[PDB]
């Protein structure tokens, strides 16, 4: 066709840019007899996917409030009425170390209990830094941002199934400050920007000549 | 003259719940610093500086922001490049908020994987040049680096350029030490030709005016 | 104790669900916002900034110079300086650009454009240009007097050192392309270059809009 | 947290239910309207517009020819030139119209209609018809008598052109027959054939109702 | 005369967001483009035509539709059909918006199938003749052809017919070459007759009147 | 009330079957499905009537099993807009995508129920375009949340609702049966008559 | 179709028995064609 | 009879929910408050 009309100008705020409900991390769960794994925790950072990350390595600062869903399957596919235990960890509280620790039956750690075959979990964490806004780049010398996120099965005995849930994470509120360019080159690491200075991809595909419509 | 303003704001004094009142210089800070002149040259790359450990060695400012603890200042910056009128080229000057230099290598393990020395991140009074300027040193192209506050100096138009920039962070107070808050970037973008018998390289000053400074838990 | 019944719907999980979840701390406030300069508030105000193309995408050439588009003295006159489309969610010169990794992630975009052009020469040196927009469904002009029929600006280098060029109107669904021809020659004195470059650049306008978002295509690995 | 109960009807799926749903695309601006011109706002407006019958249904005819009334010279006088039926939903000449195609989706019509004749001839050929419609209840009438009697418009070809018969009314609950009979004789001048046609179009009216929709039986395969 | 306007609405200007101005020619456009003459005789099926692509090859409108990008235009049709009173028949004059020609065939696959050549779906300033005028070529019966803006032209009555009709399209502006908005049928539903000695063919003739034009997209 | 093309169209109707295996060997795992709604001949005998329309669209998923029981498996329906791709596995990256709305919802559930708005470039959709230039509403695509492969063939069945419909420039009804999805062609030879026969022409058959 | 693009009157037999046309301007100093 | 629909998050008990229950003791009415002195409100007050 030929768009002569004018698009819709909503689409293009910072707000609908980032709030929409997407994957943001895979946790698996066994269960085990002999080896005790029985939980299975999951650190939050939303720089895990490459898909996130480039669009939050656009901006400098940022604030948001976070709403997770948690959808848990079996190995194979069916969801029998077990019950499970999500966690939430605050930064600066300690990580449960066992099955049956105490950081289970910790008051001030907030948990959700919910089964198999009921809707999938949904939680809504609010901003927890302790300066104004994030910031993924610190140009300096100086651990944990968000909070750890821990799982196991309600049981005083020990369950045989394995788990895998799925963490979706959406983002709400969010404002950002300070925009910086799209980085064109691949990732190496998680934690540091490190390109390779080898093989340096032009951020152009090449054509045959300047004088052409290629 | 032209004068870019960065983000569309001045610099200005912190309206912090410190019973300490931060001190107010006002008097020996607020003087034009210039630090030496660059040699910019045909097989140039670039130049990158990190402003709150660049003037950390030099005179009252440097002696009032290594004996505190809290720091808060913006910059007024002004770079002369003066060529002759049958030299030709462009730079591009630009400051960048919070500018990681990155590591350059082809390693994924997380010990193993090389980082940039303390003289690559925190240059001091001297600069450091780019390695890959075609990506900042950062991964990041400098095609688009024009999202940053930044002039052209084009030797055929004029040989100046000013850049008020106010404080950029999260938090009102930092440490003017551990925390480098932005960078200046002057890349020759087009590069430097003269005809024999021409001097062969083009000096490139800068000029730091502190203005608002505030410091804070003064210590030994 | 209302009656109620349950309409299909129930018990799902809709992504895109503007619905409100119960906070994890209650009564927990956060750190009181202060004022960081430079906010953006819709990506508009990222589309409109001036960008430098990589116009010379072509092989053989390094990092940094592809994006100078080479000028100099040797080249006889009434040729063609360069051609470039505009077009900036494609393969090509607008990829290098903002507006076009911007309007990569949105499936529609709308509105004009605006092409920069600026000199990086010698101050003694002069000669004329000429830049020629063409629009779409006209193939790439073989002629300056074919180009100086359609839109076109004399550019000298004497009075004016940058000029711009303003894109009318371009739509999403041959998109017209911008030719920079060598309308005099490049006249240089004794004791300077007669080898320069331009620099090209390009951004949106107030009328640029878009529609229908989607997930970008430059990343390779998961 | 207010009580509440589960009412018989939870969880089902009704078909004709008038129910909302979640939208996909949350502040999703569609594309604004413009004036096209043109638009239905019922079926009704779709009804009332005249449209040829095919009356000439019967077998030995080819496509076109179908839709033509034949009339002739050599047909001796007061005789029977056509006769049809005034039913829109039934298998005959109201099948090929716009009227019965739409009321084939419904299950109960009523109101008048208007069945608007034509006469495709010479300009220098005059004549008379008797047009006669026979209510419901009665058979076909045998006779130009037996026809003058019921309802009846003498037309001729000199003054008149295109005559129109309106039907009182008909419901869906024989039907009634609209006859069209020879009243004088087709005379006609030399140099001219004596050979021409009627065409047969029909309507329906303000006072036309429909109630109780249902798919068509048109459609042979699914 | 009796003038049957299409949908009760007349031709207008674009009251779009281009700021490129449509141009208005409003001199060399609105003449009376006519047509040659269709010699309609008794084995006849009809003719039908596609407008924009119609006068694409005629003077000052098909100069300034295919040198143009963009298109918007009404058009009064005007169609006599002179015949003498001796003769006598039936002709339907019908505009049809968006009137896609069907191919005529017996098979399902898809690159198998049978479809309409160039010819045939873009006649041109000659028009193309029906192959089965009893569905329009389009699987659609003529017999409620009616629903469309439309006349007769019956030989007793009058001679003449005439057709104001607006910019029927979902978008305003479209291109002048790769798309046909809409088609001319004319059908003798009742055929023609006539004694011996007389003219065994009556000429038909079409005049079109371009209203309120529009182009837009100037290019070589 | 009854006669109003609101009326006329929007009614809860079937439009589209979707069969699912999840195999073994053979990973197919998805099965997607476009968007259109001349699909089925009932509704595109009433979709041909008019020239132009504008309409919302509330699809309505329900999931049978082979036999017909419902076990309480985790399924992911998916829709993909114009312009995104399609996924191409059981488990490729298209899944994982953020901006392909999906809905997670079980066989033991009520059916899956949504809705899609106005999505075309142009003022209202048209199904006879006249003149020479793919995708107008969005591909929709479903697989069986779950790490390893189940062992069961699911069979869905799309059932299509408009709402809010607008038409524009009505055309006359299609009584030549069809050959195509996507091409109204009728056949020559064979022209079937609007009018089924009788006797004579003076009869009241 | 060439001569529909210049000057024309598509004048019929039934309604008009008698057209005339206007020849714009002809000077003294090939001098058009009817 | 009102249509609704059952939202995730049903079915789930949150830790730190601020939701009301149904009472054990419905009419019970309990021992009325005294003035006892020293009413902490804050643990501000404890730390001062």
């Amino acid at each position: 066709r030929c768009v002569v009309n004018r698009n819709g100008v909503l689409e293009t705020t910072i707000n609908h840019f980032f709030s929409r409900s997407g994957l943001v991390g895979v946790v698996n769960l066994t269960d085990g007899g002999t080896d005790t794994t029985g939980y299975a925790t999951w650190d939050i950072d939303i720089m895990g996917f490459v898909q996130l990350r480039r669009k939050c390595e656009m901006f400098t600062y940022m604030r948001f409030n976070a709403e997770f869903t948690f959808v848990t399957t079996t190995k194979n596919g069916e969801a029998r009425p077990y019950m499970l235990q999500y966690m939430y960890v605050p930064p600066g509280a300690p990580k449960p170390t066992g099955r049956d620790a105490f950081q289970w039956q910790t008051a001030t750690n907030p948990s959700v209990f919910v089964k198999l075959t009921d809707p999938p979990a949904q939680v809504s964490v609010p901003f927890m830094s302790p300066a104004s806004a994030y910031q993924w780049f610190y140009d300096g010398y100086p651990n944990n941002m968000m909070g750890t996120f821990a799982v196991r099965v309600v049981s005083r005995e020990a369950s045989q199934l394995k788990l895998q849930t799925r963490v979706y994470m959406k983002l709400k509120h969010v404002r950002a400050w300070v925009p910086r360019p799209i980085r064109s080159q691949p990732y190496l690491l998680k934690n540091f920007p490190n390109y390779d200075s080898s093989k340096i991809t032009n951020s152009a595909r090449d054509r045959s000549s300047i004088k052409q419509a290629n | 003259a032209n004068i870019v303003l960065a983000y569309g704001e001045w610099p200005e004094y912190c309206p912090a719940t410190a019973v300490d009142k931060p001190t107010r210089p006002d008097v020996s800070v607020n003087r034009f610093y210039t630090l030496d002149s660059k040699m910019w040259q045909e097989n140039s790359t670039g130049w990158y500086w990190k402003f709150p450990d660049v003037l950390n060695k030099t005179g009252v400012f440097g002696q009032n922001a290594q004996f505190h603890y809290l720091y808060r200042s913006g910059f007024c910056l002004h770079v002369q490049c003066n060529a002759s009128k049958f030299h030709q080229g462009a730079l591009l000057v630009a400051v960048i908020p919070e500018f990681v230099i990155a590591g350059r290598g082809s390693n994924t393990k997380p010990n193993e994987a090389p980082h940039p020395g303390f003289t690559t991140t925190f240059p001091g009074t001297t600069g450091a040049t780019f390695h890959d300027p075609y990506v900042l040193d950062s991964g990041v192209p400098l095609s688009q680096a024009l999202i940053y506050p930044h002039q052209w100096i084009n030797l055929r138009t004029n040989n100046c350029a000013t850049v008020i920039v106010p404080y950029i962070n999260a938090v009102p107070f930092d440490s003017a030490i551990n925390h480098s808050n932005f960078g200046l970037i002057v890349i020759p973008v087009s590069p430097l030709k003269y005809s024999s018998g021409a001097t062969t390289a083009i000096p490139i000053t800068i000029t730091i005016a502190p203005l608002n400074s505030e410091f804070g838990g003064l210590r030994q | 104790g209302i009656p109620a019944e349950l309409r299909p719907g129930t018990n799902q999980f809709l992504t895109t669900d503007d619905d409100t979840a119960a906070p994890i701390l209650p009564g927990f406030t956060p750190t009181p916002t202060i004022h960081i300069p430079g906010e953006v508030h819709s990506l508009l105000e990222l589309c409109r900034v001036e960008t430098i193309l990589e116009v010379n995408n072509t092989t053989e050439a390094t990092g940094l110079t592809r994006l100078l588009i080479p000028v100099s003295s040797q080249n006889k006159a009434d040729e063609l300086c360069a051609a470039f489309m505009v077009d900036p969610g494609r393969i090509g010169p607008w990829q290098s650009t903002l507006v076009g990794q911007i309007c990569r992630y949105y499936t529609q975009w709308s509105g004009s454009l605006k092409v920069t052009f600026m000199f990086t020469g010698s101050f003694m040196a002069t000669g004329k240009m000429l830049v020629a927009y063409s629009p779409p469904g006209s193939a790439q002009p073989a002629n300056r007097e074919t180009a100086m029929l359609g839109t076109h600006v004399i550019w000298d280098f004497g009075l004016q050192s940058s000029v711009s060029l303003v894109i009318p109107w371009i739509s999403n669904t041959t998109a017209g392309v911008v030719t920079l021809w060598y309308q005099t020659n490049y006249v240089v004195p004794p004791e300077t270059p007669g080898e320069a470059y331009i620099i090209a650049m390009g951004a949106a306008q107030d009328n640029f809009t878009l529609k229908i978002c989607k997930d970008t295509d430059e990343v390779t690995q998961q």
